[PDB]
């Protein structure tokens, strides 16, 4: 891991750190249900959000070819249903 | 040491679920792997027993080689589709910069598409007859040495017992390569570690032990893709395929529509959308060799972020290449289409990857 | 394009259900009575018989046939009852001889059918109910040439293969042309996939093992997520004016 | 017999609710007499395809 | 809650892996091949049973004595 | 992992035709005393004879 | 940078041209792949039409593949003689010492002798039938599952065609984790150097540049060994064969003699060397286990200088696998032998390649 | 043969000899005079004769 091109970039950019404080708890001191609901909420809020804005354009590029498609589709059976083939 | 054994690696800790997309693709190269070394050990290539070995000897002579075929055409497919979701997660979070491991994976996938086309043949029936057939046509437009060149490929004049054989042991030969090239990825990567969610340059009091939380979220994710492919393998064995494979091979009748295999569509359509033979032969090669990054090799080029305005046309590119796979596949029979086909994949031909820095600059 | 084959439910297209195997066994009649010396059966066996049918049923039925045996002392061919090893009779010697006993038409191998048609089942049935219809107009028929407008061009080689009172079943249900259609899609379903119950049976059987180890392992996983989701940071503070 | 009531549901589906499907195959086939190399084929297939979804599951539903 | 239970079945099964892997082996027995599987096995078996080919089997072998009996 | 192992083994056993053709049976209340009858078993001519 | 490239590896100036041993094990190794791909792109394993297709469509039918089979074949024996030079030269300049190369050696060893077995099975003639059928009654013996762990490697009560194609994949696997245990052997070796005449521990101003002049020799010595290969390709194309091996095999006739190939006789001989078939069983486990150097693992051990009695006890050893072998095939009609090949057993199983310095020790 | 004989001899030596051919209409058996991509002729039907 020492001679890894990530550790070798983090030497490079990075000061030496100094003053940074890290409080972990072990897991069996942690309920799995701690943070559940209200994460569930905000995520799915916020993945509504953000697939409402990047999908619009993907949104009316499909409409536009859905409405190619049933003039195209309604042609051809025009044509099949007239023997014009 | 266990501690050694813990701290020999190290991630971010943004890997969301969405990161296990590699290890399924693992599990499925496992899958096929397997349960084609079990079939070859009962196959034979031939025009005259090939069909019939596998219809009437694996999937009737033993215990569950029915089962076995299955899993290696489901697993074929799924692996396909995992292979699929890894690629746009990783255009998604612009892991172009991670230059090694996209090049080693677009060889890869190139391999993988070689590997699957050659088992599809050998099931002698129609369908793979008649793909055979059409992709060899392809071959003949090649200015000068065409023709010469496809008598090599086949050895005669028509497919037969001879080149199911060499067929069947390029078949063989390839996914091995491909674990290679799959080693070789996972290499690269360990060499430069893992995007995540966003790119942050961390220190090792930022980051996270791999073992086994990784592992463990790994197996998890795992068994949920499989429970999602064990319900393809028994309840819809043959979902993902065409009927017509269990004709065996008549070389004096064509089907009604030769089609490829859902993976592979998008290529086809690159070919009907062409006229010119060997233009789109030209044009698909540039397709493939354009996926890479191998040039420029000695200009200065580097990697900016990624906006959302990239992401919405990363959408619009999935859109257009199924409705260009659909279209290719309806043509046969509506001629009305090629307008929309060709919309799509002139769609497709004009998605930016990478935002060249070079737009902007100014003249002498 | 022809028509399309309606969707039908079956027996064994149910919830936690699989082959009839009544339906089997009249189809298996059906197959012995009508289609044995048109049609044939390339992949299945007298011993396979031996899922709906008794031991010695089916060593009887072996026994009924004759089968090519190893030549004579003298070289001479032979012939000789069949066992439960060996494979169904075939209709016809070669290709040619089929082609001339069908007036040009050569009737497929119907080991996998129901796996070689789209929408095979519902197909099967809807190519044998299908016979009766009216020609439609400016379409010229020959004298071994029919109407049926599920076959690809809507003009098919077979006649008619199925009339009402033909066979008579042995446990007495009334030999219908849609019965027996029915009985014989059935056995060919069959014939195509005779592992229909194990691969259900195994299915069920994975799908809830996987489910366990699912739902462990994601317990797991969310456990050991616990020391990094509740991690804390503070950074000491410079010296400003 | 079961066949007599197949009969009978053909005629009831295609008269209730290919009643348009009729009339069309009716059109074209006053469309194609005198034509050279013209036929009803895929108005029939049409028809026949129409008609089966009904009237085929009901007689599926009546045999064992 | 269940301190003095979780005390105990801690100390008892879980705390060595020379009871541990001998608990597992009989969770993977008695609680998944023959609880989970065999009773999906027995289940299937029951539902199934008027079409079943043991039935059909048996009523062929009637019908075939009754019809002998002519 | 078990059954998995077992399921893969068990694609290399015995096929069922082989395991038809391994056991047959003859009738040896037709062959008279000192009689040598010859039939056919795995292909290797058998000699049957009432010693 | 070309000068990085020469100074990239460096090594001893005594590397004799007995040093290029590897290399033409190495082109050996490269032939045989190459030769069998081409074969087994024209090959179908069954006992109706295998030997047929070997000797009337892969012989007559193509250009020259008569020569591909005999320059496969050839291939095989050469490898082997090839190894047993450099296993001889390794014991000779005491290189047990190169405890990585040495066991990784031993594992290709073992790998080649089960690729040549499985390869001889492939030609469905008599000798390839009945060493079968030998070597899988020596199976028979083992306690408790002998006919049951030999009707599944069978697949049956009698070889057969699922037999030929399982021997078939095997064949065709194995050499290619032969190829990644020869790149560990080579990686290996770079990490820990190589010995040359005598060992040296020298400075980077002792050592040369490997390239290009070692390079030149491989290509020098690689020249000659293939003079010599050549003349048996093509002068004595049979010469290491046994002739009972071109007749189709009969499994209700036994041949005379069954013997092996060559390179396996000495095996063969322990076999016969042991009435009792558990314990010689037991003995070729064994024999195989104690060429490895996997045990003292945690006690200290280290490796001392060779001495001329050494070497001359190797050149006995020599001596004794060769009388060996011949007395193993003689002793079919001679039964005096049988004394002679026992004592030429029991001087090889008590030869000692490292001498232990546990010989020496009081008590307590 | 046509490596110490001609090819005109070698298609006489051919033709004087009867080979199976596909069958006919009817199915049936037929048989051809033999040709130059033709095997020698067996001289047994099977190995009991
Ligand atoms: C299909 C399979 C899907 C994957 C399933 C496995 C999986 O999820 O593994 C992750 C899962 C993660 O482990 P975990 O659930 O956190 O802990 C389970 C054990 O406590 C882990 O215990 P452990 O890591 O201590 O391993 C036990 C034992 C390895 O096991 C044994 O030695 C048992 C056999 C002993 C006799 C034969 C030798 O370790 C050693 O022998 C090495 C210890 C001494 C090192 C040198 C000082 O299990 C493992 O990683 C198992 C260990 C893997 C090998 C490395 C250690
Ligand atoms: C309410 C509560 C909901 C539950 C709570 C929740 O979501 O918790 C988060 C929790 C995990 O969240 P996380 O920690 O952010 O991690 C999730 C991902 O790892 C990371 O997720 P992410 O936020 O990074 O996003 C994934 C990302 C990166 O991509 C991926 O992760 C891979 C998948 C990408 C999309 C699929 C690509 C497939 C390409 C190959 C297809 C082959 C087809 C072959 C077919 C063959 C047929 C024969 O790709 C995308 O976001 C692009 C897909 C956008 C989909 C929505 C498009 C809407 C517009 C549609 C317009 C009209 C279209 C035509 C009609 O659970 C979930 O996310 C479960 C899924 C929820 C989805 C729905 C969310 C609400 C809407
Ligand atoms: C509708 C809900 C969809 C899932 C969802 O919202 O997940 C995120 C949401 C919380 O999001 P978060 O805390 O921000 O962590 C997001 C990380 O991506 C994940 O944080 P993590 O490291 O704690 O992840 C634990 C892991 C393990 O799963 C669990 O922790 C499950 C819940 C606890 C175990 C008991 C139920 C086991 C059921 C497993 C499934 C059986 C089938 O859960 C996941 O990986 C999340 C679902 C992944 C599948 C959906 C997305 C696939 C995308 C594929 C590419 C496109 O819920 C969970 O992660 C589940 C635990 C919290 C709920 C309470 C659980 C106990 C009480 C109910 C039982
Ligand atoms: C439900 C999810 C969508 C897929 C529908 C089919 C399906 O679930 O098949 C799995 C199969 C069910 O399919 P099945 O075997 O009952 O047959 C398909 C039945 N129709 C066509 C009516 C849908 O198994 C299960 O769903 C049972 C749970 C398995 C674990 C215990
Ligand atoms: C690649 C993944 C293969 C998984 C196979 C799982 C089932 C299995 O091992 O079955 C046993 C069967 C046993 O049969 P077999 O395939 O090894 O070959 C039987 C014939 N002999 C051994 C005489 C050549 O398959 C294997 O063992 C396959 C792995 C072989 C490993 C190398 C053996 C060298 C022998 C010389
Ligand atoms: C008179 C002999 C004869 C009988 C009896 C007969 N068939 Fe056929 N069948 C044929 C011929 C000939 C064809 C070829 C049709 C063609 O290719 O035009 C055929 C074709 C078929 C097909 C192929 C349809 C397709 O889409 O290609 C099926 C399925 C079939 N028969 C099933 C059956 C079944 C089931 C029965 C028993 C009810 C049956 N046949 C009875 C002669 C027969
Ligand atoms: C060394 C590994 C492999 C071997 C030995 C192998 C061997 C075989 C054999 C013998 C067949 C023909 C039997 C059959 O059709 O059921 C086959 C079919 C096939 N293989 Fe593989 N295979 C291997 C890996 C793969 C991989 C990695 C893929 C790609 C996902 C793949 C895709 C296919 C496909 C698509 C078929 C035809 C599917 C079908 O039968 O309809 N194989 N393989
Ligand atoms: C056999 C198919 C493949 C397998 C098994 C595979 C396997 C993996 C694995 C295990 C990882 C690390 C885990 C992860 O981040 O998901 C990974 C990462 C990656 N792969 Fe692949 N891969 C495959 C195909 C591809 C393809 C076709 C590409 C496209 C070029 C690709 C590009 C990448 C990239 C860019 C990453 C790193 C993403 C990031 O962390 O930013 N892979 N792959
Ligand atoms: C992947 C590489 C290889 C493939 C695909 C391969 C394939 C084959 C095939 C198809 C045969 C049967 C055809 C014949 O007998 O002439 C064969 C024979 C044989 N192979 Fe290989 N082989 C490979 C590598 C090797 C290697 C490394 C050895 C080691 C010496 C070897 C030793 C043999 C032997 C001894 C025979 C039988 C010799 C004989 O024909 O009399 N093969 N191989
Ligand atoms: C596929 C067969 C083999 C190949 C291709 C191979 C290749 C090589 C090569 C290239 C070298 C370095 C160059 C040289 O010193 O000649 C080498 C060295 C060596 N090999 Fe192998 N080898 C093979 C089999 C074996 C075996 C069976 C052994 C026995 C253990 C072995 C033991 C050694 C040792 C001890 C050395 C280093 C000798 C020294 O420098 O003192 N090799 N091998």
């Amino acid at each position: 891991e020492g001679h890894s091109a990530y550790v070798a970039l983090e030497q490079r950019v990075n000061t030496r750190q100094k003053g940074i404080i890290q409080r972990h708890l072990s897991p069996y001191d942690v309920d799995i249900r701690g943070n559940g609901f209200r994460q569930i909420y905000r995520l799915g809020m916020q993945k509504i959000r953000y697939f409402g804005l990047i999908g619009t354009p993907c949104l009316l590029v499909a409409g536009a070819y859905r409405g190619i498609w049933v003039f195209c589709e309604r042609l051809e059976d025009e044509r099949y249903w007239s023997n014009a083939l | 040491n266990k501690i050694s054994l813990y701290r020999s690696y190290s991630t971010t800790i943004l890997l969301s679920p969405a990161y296990s997309l590699g290890f399924c693709a693992s599990i499925f190269i496992v899958i096929q792997i397997i349960s084609g070394y079990i079939l070859a050990s009962n196959y034979i290539a031939s025009t005259n027993e090939s069909f019939n070995i596998i219809h009437n000897v694996i999937m009737r002579e033993l215990d569950t080689g029915w089962l076995i075929r299955f899993n290696h055409i489901n697993g074929c497919a799924f692996l396909f589709i995992v292979i699929y979701m890894h690629i746009y997660r990783s255009l998604y979070h612009n892991s172009i910069t991670k230059t090694s491991v996209w090049i080693v994976g677009i060889i890869m996938y190139i391999l993988i598409c070689g590997i699957a086309f050659t088992g599809y043949s050998l099931v002698y029936g129609q369908m793979s007859l008649w793909a055979i057939v059409v992709i060899c046509s392809l071959v003949t437009a090649i200015p000068f040495i065409g023709n010469k060149l496809l008598i090599l490929i086949w050895g005669g004049n028509i497919v037969s017992s001879v080149t199911l054989q060499r067929i069947f042991c390029i078949h063989y030969l390839l996914p091995l390569l491909l674990i290679l090239f799959i080693i070789i990825h996972l290499y690269n990567l360990h060499n430069v570690n893992s995007t995540g969610d966003n790119y942050f340059i961390n220190n090792r009091y930022d980051r996270i032990n791999f073992y086994p939380l990784l592992l463990i979220r790994d197996v998890f994710i795992g068994s949920n893709i499989l429970i999602i492919y064990n319900i393809f393998v028994y309840y819809y064995s043959d979902l993902f395929g065409h009927p017509d494979n269990y004709v065996p091979a008549n070389p004096l009748v064509t089907p009604s529509e030769i089609m490829p295999e859902f993976y592979l569509l998008p290529f086809y359509a690159l070919i009907r959308a062409i006229p010119h033979k060997v233009l789109g032969i030209i044009i698909m090669v540039l397709f493939l060799l354009s996926l890479t990054n191998l040039y420029p090799i000695y200009f200065i080029r580097f990697y900016n972020n990624i906006n959302i305005l990239q992401r919405s046309l990363l959408l619009l590119l999935l859109l257009d290449l199924v409705i260009a796979s659909k279209l290719c596949l309806l043509i046969n029979h509506y001629e009305s289409f090629y307008l929309l086909l060709i919309l799509s994949i002139l769609c497709v031909l004009s998605h930016h990857i990478y935002n060249t820095s070079f737009n902007f600059s100014n003249s002498i | 394009v022809d028509s399309h084959p309606p969707a039908l439910p079956w027996p064994h297209f149910q919830w936690f259900q699989g082959l009839d195997w009544r339906s089997v066994r009249r189809g298996k009649e059906v197959y012995e009575q009508v289609f044995a010396p048109c049609h044939s059966l390339s992949f299945i066996k007298y011993r396979h018989f031996e899922a709906f049918m008794s031991k010695e049923e089916v060593k009887n039925m072996a026994a009924s046939f004759e089968v090519d045996d190893d030549p004579d002392e003298k070289g001479e061919a032979r012939k000789r009852p069949g066992k439960r090893f060996d494979t169904v009779v075939q209709p016809y010697k070669n290709e040619q001889e089929a082609r001339y006993a069908n007036n040009g038409a050569l009737p497929p191998d119907l080991s996998v059918i129901t796996n070689a048609r789209h929408g095979g089942v519902d197909y099967i049935y809807a190519l044998l109910t299908g016979y009766g219809r009216p020609v439609p107009g400016g379409v010229q028929l020959s004298t071994t040439q029919w109407y049926n407008p599920y076959f690809h061009g809507g003009i098919i080689g077979m006649p008619p293969p199925l009339t009402d009172d033909m066979i008579e079943y042995e446990d007495g249900t009334p030999a219908s042309v849609p019965q027996m259609a029915k009985d014989v899609t059935c056995f060919l379903e069959w014939c195509s996939n005779p592992w229909w119950d194990e691969r259900k049976l195994l299915g069920y059987k994975t799908i809830a093992t996987l489910a366990v180890i699912a739902v462990s392992s994601g317990y797991y996983n969310r456990f050991l997520s616990g020391l990094w989701r509740s991690r804390r940071l503070a950074f000491r503070p410079f010296n400003y004016s | 017999s079961v066949s007599e009531l197949k009969l009978k549901f053909e005629e009831e589906c295609a008269h209730h609710h290919c009643h348009d499907i009729v009339k069309k195959v009716e059109v074209c086939e006053e469309s194609i007499k005198g034509k050279e190399g013209k036929n009803c084929l895929f108005q029939h297939a049409r028809l026949w395809e129409c008609v089966d979804h009904c009237a085929s599951p009901k007689v599926f539903a009546l045999l064992k | 809650m269940l301190a003095n239970f979780s005390r105990f079945f801690y100390k008892t099964f879980l705390q060595s892996n020379a009871t541990l892997i001998p608990l597992t082996l009989v969770f993977t027995y008695x609680x998944x091949x023959x609880x989970x599987x065999x009773x999906x096995x027995x289940x299937x078996x029951x539902x199934x049973x008027x079409x079943x080919x043991x039935x059909x089997x048996x009523x062929x072998x009637x019908x075939x004595x009754x019809x002998x009996x002519x | 992992t078990r059954v998995t192992v077992v399921y893969l083994m068990s694609q290399f056993m015995p096929s069922k035709s082989s395991l038809a053709l391994a056991n047959i049976e003859v009738d040896i209340g037709d062959i008279p005393e000192g009689k040598t009858v010859t039939i056919m078993w795995q292909g290797k001519p058998v000699f049957l004879r009432k010693r």
